[PDB]
């Protein structure tokens, strides 16, 4: 048993709390939203999967692809505290909560530690020109020019042709990157990817 | 710890984990790293 927790809902509701929409925010307060209000589900775009599917439509981010290319940013769409026509049960009563929430050391053997014991963490790095060219192997930024922070989500570690590297899922789409998600090195903060990290654990019955 | 770990390995009972999503023409990556993780440690977490 599994759940799509809504991006749509986090975005739009959680408020000036969480930084300002579709022009950034702050992911230790997204993880301390989920703890107080928690977090319906809902599916990709137009996918009707769950009570608040996300609303902003895909496009290519800085690939050749058949999709619209990407736009700036946008609109933040609002908080509606209601699900789809078609869902059930009522949007209250499909919230998620967490138990907690906590930052992770700037180390990556406690950062290896918390994924290993609890699953995926996110974590932020800063991007540069060079990452956007990102197709393969291990992620080492050697040019270009410094374009603010990425959050993303770390999911594991390894050794690629010598490089000891994070394993990484972009919200790029499939299309970008590895399949979407990325290896950048590991072990030494490189571009911040250790210095951002927050977690927390969901709340049982 | 091991020398390599991958998630969707680990938890191949939880889909999400190797699931992508697009955050459109909008900068909600915060959003999206969190929703993600978090959809990953309700499975994993999962009585």
């Amino acid at each position: 048993v599994s759940v799509e927790v809504s991006a749509e809902d986090l975005l739009t509701c959680c408020g000036s709390m969480c930084g300002d929409g579709c022009n950034g925010g702050y992911p230790a307060e997204a993880w301390n939203f989920w703890t107080r209000k928690g977090l319906v589900s809902g599916g990709l775009y137009e996918s009707h999967v769950g009570c608040r599917p996300y609303s902003i439509p895909p496009c290519e981010h800085h690939v050749n692809g058949s999709r619209p290319p990407c736009t700036g940013e946008g609109d933040t769409p609002k908080c509606s505290k209601i699900c789809e026509p078609g869902y059930s049960p009522t949007y209250k009563q499909d919230k998620h909560y967490g138990y907690n929430s906590y930052s992770v050391s700037n180390s990556e053997k406690d950062i290896m530690a918390e994924i290993y014991k609890n699953g995926p963490v996110e974590g932020a790095f800063s991007v540069y020109s060079d990452f956007l060219l990102y197709k393969s192997g291990v992620y080492q930024h050697v040019t270009g020019e410094m374009m603010g922070g990425h959050a993303i989500r770390i999911l594991g570690w390894g050794v690629e042709n010598g490089t000891p590297y994070w394993l990484v899922a972009n919200s790029w789409n499939t299309d970008w990157g590895d399949n979407g998600f990325f290896k950048i090195l590991r072990g030494q903060d490189h571009c911040g990817i250790e210095s951002e990290v927050v977690a927390g654990i969901p709340r049982t019955d | 710890l091991p020398a390599s770990f991958d998630a969707r390995e680990q938890w191949p009972q939880c889909p999400t984990i190797k699931e992508i999503r697009d955050q459109g023409s909008c900068g909600s990556c915060w959003a999206f790293g969190a929703v993600e993780a978090i959809s990953d440690r309700i499975c994993i977490h999962t009585n």
